[PDB]
């Protein structure tokens, strides 16, 4: 039971419409998607980098492991 | 009281935690895993009981009773898939839940965090004893490797191990006691979850901005009841897709072979959700050193609340910490990968690196960068 | 040392997510098991009744079972006796215990095949490649006596002599009994033996997917519908001033 | 059996090497492969225990 | 979805395939004198002939 | 008589450049290893390279011709 | 005026809304099962025992 | 249905074990509810008259 | 009282009398040619001769 | 079970060796007989 004793708030007006008076998923192209791109963009160079790094280390270590399974012709030349 | 929802001693409780509960208006999808975890728990228990009703804990009947379940029990195979994959779903959700916590500094809610760590440890013990039950090659040998870890403890080690086993090695008395434990622990998890949520309600949820939401709260219902049901079905698709279209994608084929005490599989590898920890265990070539490293790899979580140096709660406005965060995540990815490979170059070195950087990021970089960030804000 | 050849991926007609098993191929595979593999391989978890409505009619199944003698008892004298099989009987074991088995195979133990495709990396792909992949050892390699060369088997020296060859049997359905045709069929049968629920599992997956798509959409709307109130909500700070 | 870089034994779990006597030469393994208490008193036999 | 899942779970507690697998038993009528009553276990319960 | 399509197709795929090159390297290994009396070398690797290339090829056609 | 008619007759009263969900589920089930079962069997023509059966049936 | 067959047998035994293992915990849980309702009023006493004047 | 009850309960989880009942096994050194390693199950673990 | 109750360990061992018990299978998958061990249970007079 917390509603009523949460915070001291003054001079704020808010306006809302019934859910039946509005669209559930409005402005998909004019607003939604443009923002999804904004969000994506603003995080790709924070996230992607380390994952790219791991991906490389993976590729290398995997290839290097298989490379060491191959025969070294220089072991039977003579 | 004019309305029952508030006066009745039982409804009062449902009302104060799932109807009139004040919740921040801005919590994202990262706040969905709490309820998903709760549903995994209820789900695992339900399917677990159904399986238990046809299972037999005896080394001579375990493997076949599971076969009998999947082959003769109506929808036996279904129930078994759901239980087996449900465990994975459980770990996927617990790892994200934890990540969310670290990122948004939820750990500043110390009691909720600490019980949270207990929950993880308990869930892990549950999975371990549960995994032994079918009694396949992987079940047996994994159980062997793990239980033998405890023999590393000086003096009492050998004694504790043989005690745990009920004999001189993993055998039938180990199996029957593991079944009991597996049946019991899920309920300790359920109990402790209540404590978890009880500490949490002392303060209510944290939010993505890390700033007080008292100026903008909303009833849990219908906002989050609906948002949570949505989250459930979204995560339920991959679960069921995996379970119904790739039942064995995540499992070792070695566990389709009855346990053989005399033959150890060529490549003993743990379930995916324990891989990273395994990698850490192997990083230190010393028996006891590896155990400590492993212990610390999880107990380190108890330390997180004391390494917070930032003047801000979350990492939302901390670009340096954010990079450091994803490095850590990637670091865990590497450890997972390294954990599935054999102990051989280049893996061994890559492994020790990732292990070493794992502890470094948490113990040194995070608090250091946190202090550095405060100064760049002129604090 | 740890050099290994990995089988390629064959396009089995039951590989797709909604692809059932070819029951004709499974029926044929059963014959291959019954007339060739069952001489050394057990299939402890499959009973003759399992065939009914899958690959055989009840009559055929009953007959198949009666072809076998099973031990029963004790009788009134406390004696064990033999009797003709029943559809409730499981497939007969070629040997009383692994000791006897090895003893009849140069110390090698032919594994039970009930879950073999799930107990081996590669599944049918691996079982197919192994059955149709024997050949002479490469230069520098010598297989010990009793073993055979197979690049697909780990270590490459298996204790199982090539089990199948052209016309080693005659499919009563008329299919040309060629070695690869045979391997293909038995492997299909093995996939079935390992997971009898295979088909029903996929029919469910189909429904799971449809219902899920539908339900996920309907719930997405409802979540958006309720939240619209907050999503479009506007506010202003009007201090007295 | 008959494996490892010491002609003894090799443990496939974490790579512990043992010589033909059963002693630990390489790997993580702390001590040597336990030698059970046995007596040879028995022509072409061995009573172990 | 609920009706199905509950139906599946519920039926997982009813007779399994192996149990439903039911046969017949033959009994020679030359082992029971005139008036005797022999009991043969069968489909769980006792069979009185 | 009777002819197993696996034979047909195997012979066809062995004409492939990848197979031919592999087959070539194999014979060279075989030749030298067979000619020496004190060498550790083995042609498992070249054999695998060959079998691997041949068989991957086989996999694509073989089932088309089976029932 | 389906949405309108639907609302007044089915969705207005909480009681009628419940009966609608029951009959709806009943009709949906029958239709969804048969349809899904068709789609599956169609994608596998000639492979099910349903398809092969006739060859060996001889009761 | 309860039996899992045509008479008390093995499937009856294994499901009974599971139930026996589970129920004690339902008993523990419901005990909490028992005590929770009880505390709304506190205990009754042998005289059946209010004890608020002497607790 | 507590020390005793806890002691009793604790020890009920350690090796039971049937498990502690341990015997020996005889192995004829005839089935073992020079250079070989035969494994025999024994007291749970493998016995290497 | 007799040891330390009614008999000494030696007596008990003797008692058990007086009995032949079935064991195996052996290397041929054969069942064989052997002298009793204190870990053996008292012999059944009949198979069933
Ligand atoms: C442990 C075992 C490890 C096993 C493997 C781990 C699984 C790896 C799969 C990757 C998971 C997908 C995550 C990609 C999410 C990308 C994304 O959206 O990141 C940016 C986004 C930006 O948010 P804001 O700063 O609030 O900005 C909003 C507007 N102001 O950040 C977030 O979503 C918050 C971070 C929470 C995700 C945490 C998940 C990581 C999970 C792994 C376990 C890690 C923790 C263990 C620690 C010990
Ligand atoms: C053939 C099959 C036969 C089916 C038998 C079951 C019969 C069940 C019928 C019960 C009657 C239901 C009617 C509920 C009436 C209450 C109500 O207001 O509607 C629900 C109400 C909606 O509110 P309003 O939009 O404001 O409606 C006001 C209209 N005047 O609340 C909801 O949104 C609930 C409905 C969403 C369901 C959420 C479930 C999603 C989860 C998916 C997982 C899948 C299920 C698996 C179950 C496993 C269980 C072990
Ligand atoms: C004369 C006995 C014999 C026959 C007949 C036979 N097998 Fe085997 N099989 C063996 C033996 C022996 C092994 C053990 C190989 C080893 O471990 O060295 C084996 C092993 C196998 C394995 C794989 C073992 C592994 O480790 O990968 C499979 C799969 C298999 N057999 C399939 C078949 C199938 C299918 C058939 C019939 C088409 C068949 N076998 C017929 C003797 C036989
Ligand atoms: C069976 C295990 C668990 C269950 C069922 C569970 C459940 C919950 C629930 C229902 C919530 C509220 C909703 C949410 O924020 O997601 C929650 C919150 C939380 N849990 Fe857990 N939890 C579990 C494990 C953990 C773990 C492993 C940790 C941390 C090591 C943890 C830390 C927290 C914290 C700190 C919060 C606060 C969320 C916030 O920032 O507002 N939980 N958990
Ligand atoms: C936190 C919840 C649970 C988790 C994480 C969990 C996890 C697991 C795991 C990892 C397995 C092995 C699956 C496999 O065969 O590969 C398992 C087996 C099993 N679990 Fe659970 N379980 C949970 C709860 C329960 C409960 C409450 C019961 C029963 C009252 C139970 C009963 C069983 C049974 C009978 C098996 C053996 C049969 C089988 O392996 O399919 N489990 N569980
Ligand atoms: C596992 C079973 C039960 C447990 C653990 C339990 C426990 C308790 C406890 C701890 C109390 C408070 C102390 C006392 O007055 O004795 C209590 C009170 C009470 N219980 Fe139970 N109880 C159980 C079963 C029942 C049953 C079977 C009934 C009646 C059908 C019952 C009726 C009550 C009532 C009415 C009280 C009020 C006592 C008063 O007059 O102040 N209880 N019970
Ligand atoms: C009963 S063996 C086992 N239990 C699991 C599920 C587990 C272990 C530890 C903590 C939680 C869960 C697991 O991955 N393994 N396998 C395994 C295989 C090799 C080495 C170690 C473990
Ligand atoms: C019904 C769902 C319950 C979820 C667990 C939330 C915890 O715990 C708290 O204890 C208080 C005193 O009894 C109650 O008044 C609160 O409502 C309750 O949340
Ligand atoms: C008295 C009512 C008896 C009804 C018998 C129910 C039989 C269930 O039949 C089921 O049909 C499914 C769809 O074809 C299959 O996928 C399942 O394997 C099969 O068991
Ligand atoms: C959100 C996930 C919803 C899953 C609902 C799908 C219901 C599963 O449908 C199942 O299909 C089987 C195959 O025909 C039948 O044998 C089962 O009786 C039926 O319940
Ligand atoms: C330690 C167990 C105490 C009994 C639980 C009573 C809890 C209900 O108590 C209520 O909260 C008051
Ligand atoms: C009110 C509870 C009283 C409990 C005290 C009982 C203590 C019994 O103690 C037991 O006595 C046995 C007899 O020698 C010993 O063999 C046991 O080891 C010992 O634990």
């Amino acid at each position: 039971i917390h509603f009523g004793n949460l915070a001291r708030v003054r001079h704020i007006i808010t306006y809302s419409l019934s859910p039946f008076e509005q669209r559930a998923i409005p402005n998909i192209f004019s607003d939604a998607l443009p923002n999804v791109w904004r969000r994506f963009s603003s995080q790709v160079f924070k996230v992607a980098p380390p994952f790219l790094g791991a991906y490389l280390l993976y590729s290398w270590g995997t290839q290097e492991f298989e490379r060491l399974k191959r025969k070294n012709p220089a072991d039977y030349e003579n | 009281a004019p309305n029952i929802r508030k006066s009745h001693p039982l409804l009062k409780m449902i009302n104060n935690s799932l109807i009139d509960l004040p919740a921040p208006s801005n919590i994202s999808a990262w706040w969905n895993f709490g309820s998903l975890l709760a549903v995994c728990l209820m789900t695992q228990i339900l399917t677990g009981l159904l399986l238990a009703m046809h299972y037999t804990a005896d080394t001579s009947l375990a493997f076949s009773s599971v076969a009998h379940t999947c082959r003769n029990v109506q929808y036996g195979w279904l129930i078994r898939n759901l239980h087996a994959n449900g465990a994975s779903f459980f770990f996927i959700c617990i790892f994200l839940h934890i990540g969310r916590g670290l990122y948004y500094g939820s750990y500043l809610y110390k009691e909720t965090w600490n019980t949270g760590v207990i929950l993880l440890l308990t869930l892990m013990a549950t999975a371990f004893v549960g995994y032994v039950l079918p009694w396949g090659q992987m079940s047996f040998w994994g159980a062997t490797v793990i239980t033998n870890l405890f023999s590393a403890i000086p003096y009492i080690g050998h004694t504790l191990v043989e005690w745990a086993w009920g004999g001189f090695s993993v055998d039938n008395p180990t199996l029957t006691r593991f079944f009991a434990l597996h049946f019991l622990l899920p309920f300790a998890i359920a109990g402790i979850t209540i404590i978890h949520l009880t500490f949490l309600h002392e303060s209510g949820s944290n939010n993505p901005l890390g700033i007080s939401s008292d100026s903008d709260k909303i009833p849990f219902h219908p906002y989050y009841s609906f948002k949570d049901i949505l989250g459930l079905t979204l995560m339920l698709t991959p679960f069921l897709t995996l379970a119904l279209f790739s039942p064995n994608l995540l499992g070792d084929p070695e566990n389709f072979t009855p346990a053989n005490p005399l033959v150890t599989p060529p490549h003993i590898k743990p379930e995916w959700y324990f891989l990273f920890a395994y990698a850490i265990l192997r990083s230190i070539p010393n028996k006891l050193g590896g155990v400590l490293a492993l212990a610390a790899s999880v107990l380190i979580l108890f330390l997180i609340p004391f390494l917070h140096k930032s003047k801000q709660r979350t990492m939302t406005f901390r670009p340096l910490s954010q990079t450091l965060f994803w490095l850590l995540v990637a670091n865990l990815l590497i450890l997972t990968w390294i954990g599935s490979q054999p102990v051989e170059h280049p893996f061994i070195i890559i492994g020790q690196m990732a292990s070493l950087s794992y502890f470094t990021i948490l113990l040194i970089l995070f608090p250091t960068i946190g202090t550095l960030e405060n100064k760049m804000l002129n604090y | 040392g740890e050099l290994e050849l990995h089988p390629p991926a064959f396009p089995w007609s039951h590989g797709g997510p909604l692809s059932a098993l070819d029951h004709s191929s499974v029926r044929r595979g059963f014959q291959v098991y019954k007339q060739v593999c069952s001489a050394c391989h057990s299939m402890d978890y499959v009973a003759f009744r399992n065939l009914i409505g899958v690959t055989h009619t009840e009559a055929e199944a009953k007959a198949l079972a009666e072809e076998v003698e099973v031990q029963d008892g004790p009788d009134e004298n406390g004696e064990l006796f033999m009797r003709p099989g029943k559809i409730s009987d499981y497939f007969p074991k070629p040997y009383p215990n692994p000791e006897a088995a090895r003893a009849a195979n140069n110390g090698a133990l032919p594994p039970d095949l009930s879950y073999i495709v799930n107990a081996r990396h590669g599944g049918e792909d691996y079982v197919f490649s192994l059955l149709t992949g024997y050949c002479d050892p490469p230069a520098g390699v010598v297989v010990r006596e009793g073993l055979h060369y197979n690049p697909y088997f780990p270590g490459q020296a298996i204790g199982m002599a090539p089990p199948i060859y052209n016309e080693i049997l005659e499919y009563d359905d008329g299919t040309p009994a060629t070695m690869s045709q045979i391997a293909k069929d038995v492997c299909t049968f093995l996939r079935w033996a390992a997971e009898p629920e295979h088909d029903q599992r996929k029919r469910m997956g189909l429904k799971m997917l449809l219902i899920s798509a539908l339900l996920t959409s309907l719930l997405y709307y409802m979540k958006r519908h309720k939240w619209s109130v907050l999503k479009s909500r506007k506010m202003a700070y009007r201090p007295p001033k | 059996a008959n494996s490892g870089d010491f002609g003894g034994y090799y443990c496939p779990c974490h790579g512990s090497h043992y010589d033909a006597s059963g002693r630990i030469r390489k790997g993580p393994a702390p001590y040597n492969l336990e030698v059970p208490t046995y007596q040879f008193v028995g022509d072409d036999l061995v009573v172990v225990g | 979805a609920a009706k199905n899942v509950v139906t599946q779970f519920i039926s997982s507690l009813s007779a399994s395939a192996d149990v439903l697998a039911l046969s017949k038993i033959e009994i020679k009528l030359s082992d029971i004198p005139e008036g005797k009553n022999v009991a043969f276990k069968w489909r769980g319960k006792p069979l009185f002939v | 008589e009777l002819v197993d399509p696996l034979t047909t197709i195997r012979e066809h795929c062995e004409q492939t450049e990848k197979c031919v090159k592999a087959r070539e390297r194999l014979e060279l290994c075989d030749a030298r290893v067979s000619s020496r009396s004190h060498t550790e070398e083995q042609c498992t690797e070249e054999l695998f390279d060959f079998l691997h290339a041949r068989d991957h090829c086989v996999a694509h056609k073989l089932f088309n011709k089976l029932k | 005026a389906l949405l309108r008619q639907a609302y007044s007759a089915l969705f207005r009263r909480t009681s009628t809304f419940a009966l609608t969900v029951v009959l709806g589920a009943v009709l949906f089930e029958r239709a969804f099962d048969q349809g899904a079962d068709a789609i599956f069997e169609h994608l596998n023509e000639g492979k099910l025992w349903k398809h092969i059966k006739h060859k060996y049936e001889a009761s």
